[PDB]
Parts: C-alpha cells; structure tokens; sequence
C-alpha cells in the first residue's frame, strides 16, 4: 500500500525495483502498469491517491475438447464449428474470451447508467461472443484478464455445429 | 442517426435561376448564426426584409434550407458557407456527470463538424504544392513556406540566390 | 383512349424491379445476338408487360 | 446439427492423456488449463489469491 | 374542440408497441433500460423506416421544393448542360416540374435549362404524421425484425409475417385511394400530333 | 424538441445494424471494439459493396469521365487502332460518349479513333451518399453472408435471404422510378435510311 | 486524386476472405500458419481460378499475340500445312485473325497458310485487374471448395451454394453488359452473293 | 415503333447472363450443326428474348 | 485501437536506390485504401500486377512497409502520405448500453490523425507568412490574405494604394 | 481537464511600452513547452537568464503571462503562439471500469485546442481565395491550387493558356 | 388505480416565460388523449411536429408534464384542460368471479375526476347568482333562470313585469 | 417449442456461482432468492415468522 504525491510519485518500492506494477484504487478500479525504476520509484495515473502496488499474474482457462455426442456416435474426432461461445461470470472485471489470437473484450461499463469518476463494481452476468474459430475437433478457447482484478468463471456454453 | 459528413464539404456554391428564392443547404450545421450566405459576393443578414434571408435545419442530421426574401435574378451566386466557433464550453462534470450515448455523439459529431470547415477551406480556398513535389522535409526550412508581407505594388518572388521568397517592386 | 393504350399495350414493353435488366447503350437487335439480361433481380423477375382490356369492344361501339 | 453444450470445473486441470476418455463423468466437469486459478467447490473457477509483500 | 388521437403519436410509442408484440411489458418512460429488446429496436427503427419512406410513393410523405444548379460542374455527355442539387431532406426522388429532359445522375438532378425547377419527393415525416394503418405496419414490420435479432425464434417469424404482409397492403390502399389516378406524362401517339 | 429520424451515413451504422440482424447480441460500438465477429464482417463488408456496385446500374453510383490518353495499338487485331487505359476507379464500364466502336478487352477500351470521348461508369460510392433502401439491403445481405456460419437455424437463415432479396427489388425499383428509360442506341431497321 | 479501391487486390485477401467465409478468423500476414483451411485454400486456388478464367470468355482476361509456324513439322492430313506454336499463358484458345480456315488439334493450331495469324485467348489474370463481382464469385466458390475439403458439413455446403450462383451470373452480366454482341464470322446465304 | 420493334422481336435473339453462351466468331451455321453452347450460366438459362406486345393492335388502327 | 499516436508527419518521400522495392511507412495508418504512394509524380495503384505495390502495417503504431512489384529505378522519387476521410467511426446507443476503452480510443485516435493530415499539409506543402510578422490581428481584415483569380499571363500583385492583392498582367 | 476551452485564437501579438515585462496569454495552453515566444522576430528562450523569459498560467482556462527578464524597449513587437503536438500518447484500458471526468474533458479538450492552433495559422497567416469566388467546387480541378516550385528569380503566374500556375523567371 | 384523488382543479392556466417548453398538470389524469391544451386560443395537437406537444404523467396522482415542441414566447398563454368522457371503466360478471381493490379504486378514482372535471367548469368558467340571493326554491318557478334564445343584435333583459327574461333588441 | 417445466424449493437460497450446474438435482429444487421466507420439507417455501415485543 503507497500515497502518491501531486505530481503521482509514488516512493518506497524498492523490492519491486526494475519491475512492472499495476495500481488498483481503494474502490477497486485498476488504473493501468508502470515500471518501477532501479531506486524504487514510479509514477501513476491519480495523484494524491492511496493505491495498492503489485505486479500481475494472468489468470488462463482453457476447458476441455468439445463434447457432443450425437446419434451417429460420440463424434470425439468429427470436425466441429462453434457458433455461439457463452461466458457466464460472476463479480468479474477486465474478462476477454475467445479464439486466439484474436479475442473479444468483455465490456463492463454501462453508457447511459455510469457517472464520471465512481468505480463500476465487480459484474455479473452472461456474454455471448462469435469466436470465428476453425473446424478441428481439438480447437481451443481461453478465458482470460486483460489487467489484475476480480474473476470467477461458473460455467462455459457453445452452441456447435457437428458435421 | 450519424450526420452526414463524409465527402461532403461544408461549402456549396449555386447559379440561381430567374426569380428562385430556395437554396438547400447540403451539409449538417447546429445552429443558424453558424452559416454564412453571400450574395454576388456581398454578404447577407438573416431576417424578413427585402434582401435578407430565412433558414430553417438547424440540429439536422443532413442539412437545411435557405429561403431568399427577394426572389434572385438569373445568374446570381449563392455561396454557403459553415463557419463554427472552434470551441468548447460545455463539459462533463468532475463528481454528478452521468456519462450518456447521447453525450458522446454529441460531442464527437461537433469536433467532426469542425475539422470538416477547416479541411474544406484548405481543400477549396487555399494553395499548395502538389503532394509529390520535393519539396524540404524538414519545417525548419522556410525556403519556399514562408511569405514575406507586400508592399505597394509588389509580387512575391524567389531571390537570386535561392534562399528564400522576397517582395519584389513591379512598375504598373 | 385506343392510341394511349396501344403506346404500351403494341409495343413491346415489359416489366422489372429496373430499368438497369439490361444495358440500353450496347442493346444489340442482330438476328443470332445474345443480350446479356439479368433474368432476376431480387423476387421479380423480368417479364412482358401485362395485357389488358377488350380491344375488340371498343371497336364494336366505334 | 447445432448442439448446445455446457461446462463447469469442479474437477481441475485434467492431464492430456484423459482427452478420449468420454465414458467418465469428468469430460465436462474439467478443463485443459487452469493456470492462477482454483476450482471452487461449486462448478466456478476464481481467480488465484495473491501476495502481499512482508 | 378536437377529440386527441389515442394512435401512436411519437417513435417512442412506436418502439414500445414492437416490444410488446414480441412479448415484454415497456413503458415509454423506461425505453432506456429495455435491455436488448430496447437496444436493437432503436438501431433498427431509423433504418426501417427511412428505408421505408424511401423506396414508395407514400402521399403523406410528399413534398416539394425548388433545385439549384451548382456552379463550376458542367457534364460532357448526353448533351446535359448543367447539375443541380437534391434537397437536404429528399430521401427518394420521383419527378420534376414542369416535366422537361432530366436525368437522376450520382447524388444531382441533370438538366440541359437553366429555367426554376421544382422537385418532388419522399422525405421522413415525425410520427404524429402518419396514417395509423401505416403506424400499425411499421409496427409489425419493426417486431419481424426484433424476431429475428433478439429472440432467435423462428416459431415468432411465423406468426408475425401473415399479419405485417396484410398491413403492408392496407396502408397502401388506405393511402392511395384518396385522391385520384394521374394520367401518363407521354403519350407518343398522341403527343406526335 | 424536433422528432427526428434518418439513414445511416456511415460503415459502422451499416455494419453494427448487419451483425444485429444476424441475432448477435455483443456490443459493437466500433469495430476496434467489435472482437473478432467485427473484423470479419468488415472484411466481407470490403468485397460485398464493390461487388454490389460494380454488377449493376445503381443512379447513385453513377460517374462520368473525360478520357484523353489514347495511344496507337500496334500490333493489332480485328482492326483495332487504339487503346486506352480503364481508369482506376471505375468499377463497371456502362457505356461510351459520343457513340463509336469500341470494346472492352483486357483492362483496356479499344477504339478506331483518337478522339477525346467521355466514359459513363459505376463507382464505389460512401454510405452518405447511399439510398436508405439500399442501405438496408445491405444491412440484410452482409448478415446473410455472416449469418452462412454463425446462424443456427437453416429456417432463421432463410428469413434472412429473403429480407435480402424483398429489400433488393424495393432498393432497384426505388432508384430506377426516378427517371425516364432511355431508348436503344441502335435501332437497325430505322438507321439504314 | 484516385480513390483506392476496397475491394480485395491480391490472391491472399480473396483466400482469407473465404476462409472468413466458412467461419474463421484470417489475416494476411498469418495466413502461414492458417492450418488445414490455408493448406486447402492455397492449394485449390490456382486449380479453381485457372479453370474458371479457361472456360469462359471473361472481357477482363482476353489478351491476344500472333503465333509461330514450327519447323519440320507437316499435319499431312485433311490438307492442313502448318503446325503453330499456341502462346505460353494461353489459357484458352478463342479465335483467330484474320478469321481464315483453322482448327485447334492436339496443343497446335494447324492453317494452311504462312501469312501472320494473332490468336485471340484468355489468361490468368493478377486480383487487382479482376472486377469486383468476380472476386465475390470466385470467394464464394473457393468457401464451397473448402466446405467440402475441410468442413465436412452438408449444412454449409447447402448455405454456399446459393450465393455462389447468384454472383456467377452477377459477375458474368457486369462482364458482358459493357461492349455490344459481335456478329457472326459464317453468314452463308449472304456470303454466298 | 413497329420498325424498332421488329429489329428484336422478329430476328431470333436470346437472352442470357452473357453473350459469351456461344463463340460467336466460331459459330457454323449448316445444317447437321452442332454448336457448343453453355446452355445454363450461374441460375440463369439462355432462352429466346422473350415475345411481348400485340402486333395485331398495331395493324388495326394503322 | 489500444495503440499509442505519435507526433509523425503524415507524408514521407525517398529517392530509390537502384533496384529498391520496400519502403517504410513512419506514420500510423488504419487502412491500406488510405495511404496514397506517388512514384515520379505519378499515383500507383495497390496491387500483384508490374508497376503496382503491396502496403502492409494497417493498424500498427508505425513501421508500415510499401513493397513495389517492379524495382525502382535509381534516384526514382516515392511520395507516401496519409489520406483518410473525414468521419465519424463509431455510434453509440441512446438507450443503456455497453461501453469499452477500445471505442474510446478507436474514435479519439482516429481524430488524432485526421488532425496531423491536415496539419501536415499545411507545415509542409503550404505557404504561410512567418509567425512574428506584424499581419492585422483581425480576420475581417483581408488586405494581406484574400487572394483574386489570375486571368492567363497573370501574377498576384499588391496593388499601389496597399489595400488589396489584385491580379496583375506582367508584360515585357 | 476540468476547464473550458473558449473561442480564442492561439496567438497574440503585441507593441510593447517602455520597460513592459508582463504580456498576458489569452488562450488556454497544457504545457508550459507548447508555447512559442518571438521578440522581433528572434525566438526567445525559457529561462531566468537576461534575454529570456518565464511562464506561467498552464492548464488555466483564461490563459497565462509572459514575464520578459530583461524589460522591453518602446514598440518591441512580441508574438505568442501556442503549438502543441499533435499526437495521443495516454490511453484508455481496452476494459475500463474508471473513467473520470478530467481524462474524457482532457481528450475532447485537447483535441479542439489542436484545431484552433491549426484554424488560427489559417485564418491570420495563410492566403485564400474569398468564399464567394468561383473556385471550381471539384477538388480535383487543380488549376486555381497547386503551385510549382519556384527557382531563383521566379514569380507564379498563371500560364497563357489559362489551365495552371507555372514558375516564370523575372530579371528586373 | 392506487392513487389518491387530491382535490385539484382540472385547469390550469399559465403565462409563458421567454422560450419557455414545459408546463406542469397539477391535477390528475388518466390517458394522455383526456387532457386538452390550448395555446392563444387554438388547441394543439400530440406528436414531434413544431407546434405539437409531448405529454407524460398519465395515471400519476399530480406531477404530468406537457412539453412544447416549439418553445413558446414570452406571455404566450398556455391553458390546461382535463376532459375525460364520462362512460363505464369496468364490468363485473354476474357469475361468482374474483375481486381486487385495485378494481374498486380504478372504478371511483376514475368517477372522482369525472365529478371534478363537471365541477371545474362549473366554477371557473359558468355564470351563477350568488349562494346567499333570495332565489326563488322551487326550479318550477323559472322567472330567473331560464333564457330564451337570442337573435341578432339581442340581449337578455328581464321584462317589464318582473315575470321572465325576454330576448331585447338594442338600437342605436 | 413450448416445454412445461417447475420448480419446488427444497434446497433454498442456491449461490449464484451454482447456476451451470444443470447436472446436479438441485436445479429445480431451489431459488435464486429465499428472503424472509423458510423452506418447508415437503418442499413449499412459507413467510418467516413473525416476533412478539417483550
């Protein structure tokens, strides 16, 4: 836990020294990276802010081969094609879902219903997404963050199409 | 719902028919003080006497109407124009300022608006050398940029030497 | 009303989403030519204008 | 045809030589990677918790 | 005094009567958190409806206005002399008067005089305007495309489809049969005369 | 204050309204921030728009050009004289002013003479300049396009190609009705007096 | 200044545009490690472009050379002189000017002359001289080629093939429409005279 | 009109997606012919240009 | 677009070594339509055919790349220069929506570099009198900037009352 | 951020008094660099040594003050001019969950600034043709806009035939 | 209908500030068609049309909101009117059905308003002697009650003898 | 098509991080919310008691 100053220095981390960082506000809100220098220093985006300072790891969910079994047999091999991708989270931020390399961002902010400089809370909800990935029976689809925060994954949906 | 900016100068020019008292307006503006129509040259004064004009289209997505008080005689040129103050006074609040589709449409479709009056002055009112010439990469070079300020009966011309324009005195 | 009708009801006319089934410019009559005619565009097809009325009354009271 | 499909995690990464084994009750109750994460015991899987430095 | 219209008299009632055919309970003054149905009905409406207004003679979106010829723009083929500007709020261009040589040319009107000329054409019109029957298929035509947007029901297309198909005729006959049939503009075995 | 309503005149309108229609509820704002699904349909928006405009006789997109570069084609054929190079923006060659000989061979106009002449040709046009009813049609066949791998149902598909083939004809008639057919160019039985 | 086109203008973005087609995500500067979709769609590209350009006269890919007698080679029959070299991009042979007697046989032209023959024939042709329908045909044709090799799916192969023949004849009329119809060489009950 | 007329309805004209159906620089006009022709291009089959009109009307007010 | 927008002039132009065929792009560019190349005065278009190029780099920060299908000859002059329409690239939702940082960026990014077009043009290919010139402060005031049409054989020439710049038919 | 941006063009010129230190600034600037200061045409530089200055008022909505260090003889010409970057180097998260006020007024803010330095340099230091000339309405028609390069002792002047500009040599 | 009828006029009437579009209902309504408005003298119509009105607030206890399209001048008059037919808003079967409060309440609350609207006339806009007057208790004696109908020129004027009032024709 | 289902709630109040748990029995054994209500063990959900002032 640091103070940044009026000009967003924040001192004293020095065991983080040559490191990136994120900081993350009192209200939850991660804020962005910078790299502490080799004297313990560096600079945030909020001035005059009590943050907290540490440096990511990146949580990564894989689920398994698509299994849909139909009435020719178990289709283990037959080459597939999903649709539909549904995340389904709760009390999350930052989420991004899909077929590498690219993916969709999970969006979580509501235009029309958020006032300037408050923290949107950790979210819950269901978000649909179009992968575009290809036909292999043993594509894969990650569930990941784009920046430190909260995260909880109950469940993953598809809608398949099995040739 | 977006206005219609793209390839779509913020300036029109008509040759008016025999006794035409209505011009379109073919590009979006916000407000009507914010349009300029000259007559033959000679600006004109919105309002309901003889040789001023009434608008209407204002806050449309397409543009509006300019309706001559005076029918036009033939032959007459119309020039309309958008002329929008390049500025910004209202602003989102720092604590109670409840962020809204429609506040972003807004202020994007008005700085579009603006940059689209300027690059239609430089496309259509101004020089320029043409984007292939070799001319100095380097803005520091002033050689053939900058303009020295004319005297009474002088012209612009490249010095002796190359190094830069200078005022130069023609005898009528 | 006999010459209005036989404008469009003699003539060869026919009917189509547009005008654009075929290229008028480069519309070639030569016996054997082949016009390059878009046969549907969208739902409707390019048909002959439709016929109607009883030509044979009004040349029964005339 | 379209078939819909679901999965949860209650069972944890699953080694790679498991991935033909469709007969156990565990082909949709796992995952391929679950790398700074744990697998509640309801299906959910969270974010792993972090340090605070001493 | 007036007896008031209990119609649709604005987009809003428009949207919210397509909401409620495809099934969900909507106050005009809760359209902003109508979560998907609310989403894609505001997207589409514009849309539907210009697109509308746009490719049919509708009487009561008519309108007429002057053109101008733009300086400086002259065509080389055909023997067009001059291009003259649509107007602003012209969403389908139908005929000019008086009825002389034009063309409908890119985005202009070319003509080979230099006379006043005055367009006539479609243009979008508030709903407070509207016939109801044409309301009522804007209605259905609206929900069809909520059908196929948000609920992903082919069972709703169905049943939509019979009664937009019929309203789309009514509004037609309702506005057509109220003024007569104009003549042709040519009529060459008469006109050679 | 003012009602008001009108068509798209920008690609993301198009394109965001097109991913709708394919019963795609995420958000998308740009294309950027579209995911995957967006980038795609861009992708296909770039073929299917010049492909539209470069098939048929749209007004809209209609375009006329002075060409004067016509250089001696030596060797030669069929008595061919000269050629002259399609300019690069003209995405259907319609037709010839004055009316002379030419063909259409390669990526070049063959002419017997080396006089200036004028080509009337179809463009690629932006969406502020679009027809309403064209715009739909478009919204209506780029989902039909995406909807070939994303839509679930081979019932809700076709409810997709068939608003794409009712919104075409209506765009066709739209844009053709707005002006006088023009007559053959050669007419053989009357030319040879 | 010419506006550049966006449509597609080379091989990589006709195949990352069908690959699109049937579902993935593509770009061009990873279409190296595209997978099986890449593998099939580079393979059966040269094979479909080149079959579909020598089967039909496309405006775009005509091109014409005269032709070479080869030495020491006699037909020796039906009374043919000559053996002619056919030109190395030749793709498909169309006629031959002047139009004197000929016949294709075997990979030569035989005549029965020595005078200078230009053959008239089709050739590949680089994305960036094709017209914008074609491109669309050919995209389409391709994701119906890699629906088969790769898919394995009935359901896409069913959703391909209308769109693929919808734009065969699209891109065929915007060939056509833009020259007028030649007469025929062969007219014996006039000739005779 | 019957003049204009005449010059595409009585000549033997088709219709088609192109006029490339048939070469036309090879076309053998004999008796016993065959002539390579692509008989269906995309959806669209090369047909005769279609009839339309009434021919009888206009030789019955002339 | 979650990139960064340096401060780079939109228009960079070479002289090719013998046989050159790739030349970078320093400036950001979103679309390939969008980037205009010139060889010797003369525009190219994108293409696999001779005489034609291939562009990629659309959406990186910089380090575009220009690949010539024919090899340029020595001291061959290449013009490359940023050309998008001006526009607006996004529509947001009246109704409660969602809303990310990558829209925000793809519209304020964009915006950034219509702005350094323009502004690049006008550094580098436009004339400008020096900024410290004592030029009237008023705009209302044209004598210095407004310019009249030159007939043939004319030049623009201060005229001897200095109140105007009219145009002057230059003789022997 | 949290300020507004008002209608004022982006440089001041002024003739100072005897002895004059203080010159005020009256349009907003972010940056204390991103203004310029002449004194008779000769650039001056930021500092505490004699023939420099100080600044202050960055970030305010009305603008600052130079502070001459060594004062200023009678009629001195100081020219102020404000030319900030054109570029964005600060960006959202592709998820924000934050936005605050002052970073969204900052983007549209900054944003306007750029075009008012860009539309004052226009509208007091460049030519134009008037609006309402007849200037041909198609951009392409570069006959009236682009200029040649000039070479030494070199004026433009329309050529003979009246269809470009081109650089024609005076020995006078 | 959970509301309580509070005991409102059903009119109000208000004189128009400078651009002044909203107005408030201070008393209850039910449907949006049930609320006239006149403005000058001439009533307006529902929509989005300029001369039209916006209404909300149907089924509020107090509160509606009518909202001009076209912003009024100043002392322009704005009358508010509740005018709801006077009919049947239930029916009950005979068979032994189900009964809610909420049926109770929309049936009086609904003949309340019907009541009030009657009794608004009757006191703002009608002719009445006042209550303490030696009126005669009887409606059967009609001397000073019943009118007869006038024609031109004609007023109403008790006669000679004191026993009804006649039509009067006036002179010069 | 139209399916007829319900829903008892013997299991109570269910954690959101349960709701793609469609294997377990409890799906339709439960609700989102149980607030200032019991469940009985025949499965029917019954208002809270109430308090008496002392």
């Amino acid at each position: 836990i640091v103070t940044s100053d009026s000009n967003g220095l924040v001192t004293g981390l020095t065991h983080l020294a040559g490191q990136q960082v994120y900081a993350i506000t009192e209200d939850g809100a991660t804020i962005g990276s910078s790299f502490v220098d080799a004297s313990g220093e560096t600079s945030v985006k909020n001035v005059n802010t009590t943050l907290t300072v540490g440096m990511q790891y990146k949580p990564e969910l894989i689920p398994m081969p698509l299994y849909a079994p139909t009435q020719m047999g178990d289709s283990l091999y037959a080459e597939k094609y999903v649709q539909d991708l549904y995340v389904d989270y709760v009390d999350s931020l930052y989420l991004q879902a899909g077929f590498r390399p690219q993916l969709t961002d999970i969006p979580n902010m509501h235009l029309g219903n958020y006032t300037l400089g408050q923290s949107v809370p950790p979210q819950t909800g269901i978000y649909r997404i179009c992968p575009r990935g290809d036909w292999e029976p043993r594509q894969e689809f990650v569930i990941t963050q784009s920046q430190p925060g909260p995260m909880t994954i109950i469940g993953v949906g598809y809608n398949v199409e099995v040739a | 719902s977006n206005i219609k900016i793209n390839d779509v100068f913020q300036r029109i020019q008509y040759a008016a028919s025999a006794g035409q008292t209505q011009f379109t307006i073919p590009f979006p503006f916000f407000d009507n003080e914010y349009v300029l129509v000259w007559q033959n040259g000679v600006q004109l004064v919105m309002g309901g006497a003889p040789g001023q004009y009434g608008i209407s289209g204002a806050g449309s997505p397409s543009g509006g109407l300019i309706t001559l008080v005076t029918p036009a005689a033939l032959n007459d040129i119309i020039t309309i124009q958008g002329d929008m103050p390049i500025d910004r006074t209202s602003i989102y609040s720092a604590t109670i300022s409840n962020l809204t589709g429609s506040d972003l449409n807004g202020d994007f479709n008005r700085e579009v608006v603006m940059m689209k009056q300027i690059q239609t002055t430089q496309a259509l009112l101004q020089l320029q050398y043409a984007p292939w010439l070799e001319v100095s990469q380097d803005p520091d070079v002033t050689k053939d940029r900058y303009l020295p300020l004319l005297g009474s009966g002088q012209v612009w011309r490249m010095n002796d030497s190359g190094t830069g324009i200078e005022a130069y005195t023609i005898d009528e | 009303d006999e010459l209005v009708a036989a404008a469009f009801q003699a003539n060869p006319m026919y009917m189509a989403a547009s005008d654009s089934a075929f290229n008028q410019q480069t519309f070639t009559p030569r016996p054997g030519s082949i016009v390059p005619v878009q046969m549907v565009q969208g739902e409707w097809p390019i048909k002959p204008f439709e016929q109607s009325g009883n030509i044979q009354f009004n040349a029964l009271l005339v | 045809p379209i078939r819909s499909i679901s999965n949860t995690f209650n069972r944890g990464e699953l080694d790679p030589t498991l991935f033909a084994r469709d007969d156990l009750d565990i082909y949709d109750k796992g995952a391929r990677k679950l790398r700074n994460m744990i697998a509640l015991w309801t299906g959910a899987a969270r974010i792993a918790p972090g340090t605070i430095y001493i | 005094m007036i007896e008031l219209t209990s119609a649709p008299t604005t987009k809003i009632e428009i949207i919210s009567a397509a909401i409620s055919m495809v099934g969900k309970q909507q106050t005009v003054n809760t359209i902003d958190g109508g979560g998907a149905l609310a989403i894609d009905a505001e997207k589409l409406y514009d849309t539907l409806v210009s697109a509308e207004l746009g490719s049919n003679r509708w009487r009561f979106a008519q309108a007429f206005q002057q053109i101008s010829i733009i300086t400086t723009l002259n065509p080389t083929f055909d023997g067009w002399l001059y291009e003259c500007q649509i107007p602003a709020d012209c969403i389908m261009v139908q005929y000019l008067y008086p009825n002389i040589q034009y063309i409908v040319f890119g985005d202009k009107i070319l003509t080979k005089s230099n006379q006043t000329f005055t367009l006539i054409y479609s243009r979008n019109v508030p709903v407070s305007k509207w016939p109801p029957p044409f309301s009522l298929y804007i209605v259905y035509h609206l929900a069809s495309m909520l059908g196929i947007s948000v609920t992903n029901s082919d069972r709703m297309l169905a049943r939509i489809s019979q009664g937009m198909e019929m309203w789309e005729s009514r509004a037609l006959f309702a506005d057509a049969q109220s003024s007569v049939t104009l003549p042709f503009r040519h009529n060459p075995y008469v006109d050679v005369r």
